[PDB]
C-alpha cells in the first residue's frame, strides 16, 4: 500500500525538519555559553551584597502572603519549561485561598497567555533579550514589584541550572526572613538584585531546556527517517518488481 | 464578485503556515486572514441546497467587501440563511436584476453597498 | 559604598566612566535602551524558525504514516 | 572454489575462500536469467536466485578432514539491507568483518568496528562464559564510550559522573588495543607484526578491564601484540 | 596543498546547512566556514579558461594557509585573478621550481612570496 514519490515527499520533508531542529539545538547550545558570561558578570555584585547585608545585630512578617513573579520566555519549543512553572503558579494560587486575591507578576508572553484567561493579573514583561537579559528593564520589575507594597511578601518562580542541559523549578521566596540603618536602600537594592539572578538561571534553563527540546525532536526526526527509509525501499522494491513484471508481460503477449 | 474570491482564498492557503505567531507581531496580515477564515465558511454549502445564481453572488459580495466582517467566522452560515430570506422579502430588486441583465452593478454601487447595511444593521448575535 | 581599611567597593545599579555630568549615565542608559528594543532579532529569527518548523511540518511529513 | 576445496578434501586442510564482492555474482545470475529468457521475480532477479546462492555456500563449509572458510566482500546493493540479493547472501553469513573509515582516519587499524562486526561465534554455548564475559562487557564499555561522545561536548571531560570517566578512560585504551601488528604491513613499516592466540586476547583485555592497566599511556596500546609488548612499550629510555 | 582541501570542503558540507539559523553564529564554527566559503570561490573557475597546474597549486596553496582568508568573498575571485598575473611576471621563477620538479618541498619562499602580492593588491 502507499505510493513512492509520496513516500519520498516525507522524507525529504523529514529531513529538512531535522536540519531545522538541530539548527536551533546548536544554536540554543550557543545561548548557553552566553549565559554564563551574563552569570560571571553577576557573580560580584551578590558576593558584595551578602558581604554587606552582613547584618547588624540590632520586615518580618507582616500580614499575609500575596503575589508571585513568574519567570518565562516568550519563544516556544522549550519543553515542559513553561507549563511546569505555570503549573506550580495556578497550583499554590487556586492550594492557597479560593477569591479573586493572591495576585501576578509575568515575563514573558507564554506565561501573561495562561495567566490572562485564568483571571488577577498585576503587571507585564515582554521581549526580554534571550541570552543577555538587560539588566535594565527588569530594573522597572523590581520597581513595580517592591512599590507594589497594595502587596505583601511575593514569591519567585522558575526554573534552576545544574550542569548544561539537567534542571529543576523552585520557589524560593522573596520579601522576607534571610547613616546608620539605611534599609530604605538595601531592602530595594537587594531585591533588584533576587530578581534578576533568577533570571539569568532562568533563561541558563530556557536556552538549555530549548537546547534539548530541539535535539529530542532532531533525535526523533531522525528516527522518522528509518521508519520512512524502511517503507521507501520496501516500496521502492514492489514499483520496480511491478514494472519489470509489466513489461515482460507485455512481452510475452505479443 | 468571483474574482477576489480566488485572492482572499488564495493567501488564505498561504498565510496558513503563518497563523501560528498569531497576533504575537503580524500587522496587516492577520486581516487578509480574517475574511479568509470567513470566506471559507461562505464556500461552505449544505447537501441538496442548491442556490441560484442571483442571491448567491449576493453572500459572495458581502463577505469580499467587509459586510461580514463586522460578524463572526463562526457566524457565516447562519448570515446566508438569513440575509437571503431578507433578500427575498426586504428589498427585492436586486436579487433579479443580477438576473435581468444578469450582469454589472446588481445595484449601482451605493444600493447594494447600503442595502448590504439594511440586513447587517438588523441580524441578531 | 563598602569601606573596607584595604579596599573600596562601589555597588552600583549603573555605573559608566563619565565625564562630571550626570545627564550622561543617563546618556548611556539612553543610547542602550531602545538599542536593546532594536534586538527584534531575537524574536524574529525564532518566529522564521518556528515558521521552518510548521512548514516541513506542512506536508505532514506523514500522511496517514506509511 | 573448486580449487580451494581440494586442499580441503586431498590434503585435509582449513583453507580460505575470499570472494570479492560476491553480489557481482548473484548480480550476473539474474544476468544471465535473463538471456534464458526466464520470466523475473521480485526486482528483476532470477527467479532461481536462492537456489544459485544455496549451492554456492553450502559447497563451503568444515568436511570431516578438512575445511573452508570463505570471506565475501559483500556490497549491499542501494543500501537496502532487504534487497533479495544481499538477504539472500545473509542467511549464509556466519559473521561479519565491517570496516569503517573512521578507525582508519585515528589509526587504528585494522579498521575493523568493534561494536559494529558482529559474529555468531560469540556466545557462551560456543566460546564459554571466559570469552563471551570479556567480549561482552568489552563491548559495553564502548557503547558508552560512545554515547557519552555528546555529554563530552556539553559537560566536559569534568565531573561528568566518575562511573564514566573510568569508561572514558578504560575505553580508550580499548579500542586501541584492538589495532595490531599485521606481518604484511611490516614491508612499509618494520615491526614484525603479531598473532595473538584468543586466549592471550581474552586475559589482556580482561586485565584492562580490571583497570590493571589504567596508569598508562594512550600510545601504549596503539598497534601491538600480546598484552605484555604494551608493557615493553613503557620504557622511552634515555 | 590539496589534503587539506577536502577538510576545509568537507565541514562546510556539513555546515552550512545553517546560517540563517546561524544569526547568531557561535563557536569556531564560524572559523569553518571561514575559509570554507572563501574555497568554494577558489573551487568557482571560469569557462574556457583552463588553469596550469603550476600557479594552480598556488591558489589552492594561498586560502589554505590563510594568505587568503584576510581578504572577504567578494574579493576572492578577483584576487585569484591577478594573483596569476602577479605571479607571471613576479613569481615566474617561483611556479618554475613548480613545474619542473613537481614538488614544493617553496614552502619558506612563497609562504612570504604570497604576502608579496596581497600586500600590493586593492580591495
Amino acid at each position: 500500500m502507499a505510493s513512492l514519490r509520496d513516500i519520498k515527499t516525507r522524507i525529504n520533508a523529514t529531513k529538512k525538519t531535522s536540519q531545522i531542529t538541530k539548527a536551533m539545538e546548536m544554536v540554543s547550545t550557543s545561548k548557553l555559553n552566553r549565559a554564563e558570561q551574563n552569570a560571571k558578570s553577576f557573580v560580584p555584585y551578590m558576593e558584595k551584597i551578602q558581604e554587606v547585608v552582613a547584618n547588624v545585630a540590632l520586615v518580618s512578617r507582616p500580614v499575609k502572603k500575596t503575589g508571585y513573579l513568574v519567570i518565562t520566555s516568550d519563544r516556544g519549543l522549550a519543553g515542559a519549561y513553561n507549563s511546569n512553572v505555570l503549573r506550580l503558579v495556578y497550583q499554590t494560587i487556586q492550594r492557597h485561598a479560593c477569591p479573586d486575591e493572591y495576585a501576578i507578576i509575568v515575563i514573558g508572553r507564554v506565561g501573561l497567555s495562561f495567566f490572562r484567561k485564568r483571571n488577577v493579573i498585576l503587571d507585564i514583561t515582554r521581549l526580554p533579550d534571550q541570552p543577555s537579559f538587560a539588566d535594565i528593564k527588569e530594573i522597572a520589575r523590581k520597581t513595580v514589584g517592591l512599590f507594589a507594597d497594595t502587596f505583601d511578601e511575593l514569591y519567585m518562580y522558575y526554573n534552576h541550572y545544574v550542569s548544561a542541559i539537567q534542571q529543576e523549578v523552585t520557589e524560593r521566596k522573596l520579601l522576607p526572613l534571610t547613616q546608620e540603618e539605611i534599609l530604605d536602600v538595601l531592602l530595594p537594592q537587594y531585591a533588584e538584585s533576587l530578581i534578576y539572578g533568577a533570571l539569568l538561571d532562568a533563561k541558563a534553563s530556557e536556552h538549555a531546556a530549548r537546547m534539548t527540546a530541539m535535539k529530542n525532536a532532531t533525535d526523533n526526526a531522525n528516527e522518522l527517517i528509518r521508519t520512512l527509509t524502511l517503507s521507501y525501499n520496501r516500496a521502492r522494491q514492489a514499483a520496480i518488481t511491478q514494472e519489470i513484471t509489466e513489461i515482460v508481460a507485455g512481452a510475452n503477449a505479443l | 464578485v468571483a474574482g477576489t474570491l480566488r485572492l482572499d482564498l488564495a493567501a488564505y492557503r498561504e498565510l496558513e503556515a503563518f497563523a501560528q505567531f498569531g497576533s504575537d507581531l503580524d500587522k496587516a496580515t492577520q486581516a487578509k486572514l480574517a475574511r479568509g477564515a470567513r470566506t471559507v465558511e461562505v464556500l461552505k454549502q449544505d447537501l441538496h441546497q442548491p442556490i441560484p445564481v442571483e442571491k448567491q453572488v449576493l453572500i459572495i459580495y458581502a463577505l469580499t467587501r467587509g459586510f461580514l466582517d463586522d460578524i463572526p467566522v463562526e457566524d457565516v452560515r447562519r448570515f446566508e440563511k438569513e440575509f437571503y430570506l431578507f433578500l427575498d422579502q426586504n428589498g427585492q430588486h436586486l436579487l433579479e436584476h443580477i438576473r435581468t441583465t444578469k450582469d454589472l452593478p446588481n445595484e449601482d454601487d451605493l444600493n447594494k453597498a447600503i442595502e448590504a447595511f439594511k440586513k447587517t444593521f438588523v441580524v441578531s448575535q | 559604598l563598602e569601606v573596607r581599611p584595604d579596599k573600596v567597593t562601589i555597588l552600583a545599579q549603573a555605573a559608566e566612566r563619565a565625564e562630571d555630568i550626570d545627564v550622561l549615565r543617563a546618556k548611556a542608559a539612553k543610547e542602550r535602551a531602545e538599542r536593546r528594543l532594536q534586538s527584534q532579532q531575537d524574536d524574529i529569527d525564532f518566529k522564521r524558525a518556528e515558521l521552518a518548523l510548521k512548514r516541513a511540518m506542512n506536508r505532514l511529513s506523514v500522511a496517514e504514516m506509511k | 572454489l573448486t580449487m580451494a576445496e581440494y586442499f580441503r578434501d586431498e590434503q585435509g586442510q582449513d583453507v580460505l575462500l575470499f570472494i570479492d564482492n560476491i553480489f557481482r555474482f548473484t548480480q550476473a545470475g539474474s544476468e544471465v536469467s535473463a538471456l534464458l529468457g526466464r520470466m523475473p521475480s521480485a526486482v528483476g532477479y532470477q527467479p532461481t536466485l536462492a537456489t544459485e546462492m544455496g549451492q554456492l555456500q553450502e559447497r563451503i563449509t568444515s568436511t570431516a578432514k578438512g575445511s573452508i572458510t570463505s570471506i565475501q566482500a559483500i556490497y549491499v546493493p542501494a543500501d537496502d539491507y532487504t534487497d533479495p540479493a544481499p538477504a539472500t547472501t545473509f542467511s549464509h553469513l556466519d559473521a561479519t568483518t565491517n570496516l569503517e573509515r573512521k578507525l582508519a582516519e585515528m589509526g587504528i587499524y585494522p579498521a575493523v568496528d568493534p561494536l559494529a562486526s558482529t559474529s555468531r561465534a560469540l556466545a557462551p554455548e560456543i566460546v564459554g562464559e571466559e570469552h563471551y564475559q570479556v567480549a561482552r562487557k568489552v563491548q559495553q564499555t564502548l557503547q558508552r564510550y560512545k554515547e557519552l561522545q555528546d555529554i563530552i561536548a556539553i559537560l566536559g571531560m569534568d565531573e561528568l559522573s566518575d562511573e564514566d570517566k573510568l569508561v572514558v578512560h578504560r575505553a580508550r585504551r580499548i579500542q586501541f588495543f584492538l589495532s595490531q601488528n599485521f606481518h604484511v604491513a611490516e614491508q612499509f613499516t618494520g615491526q614484525p607484526g603479531s598473532y595473538v592466540p584468543v586466549k592471550e586476547t581474552v586475559r589482556g583485555f580482561k586485565e584492562i578491564l580490571e583497570g590493571k592497566y589504567d596508569h598508562l599511556p594512550e600510545d601504549a596500546f596503539r598497534l601491538v601484540g600480546r598484552i605484555e609488548e604494551v608493557v615493553e612499550k613503557a620504557k622511552a629510555m634515555g
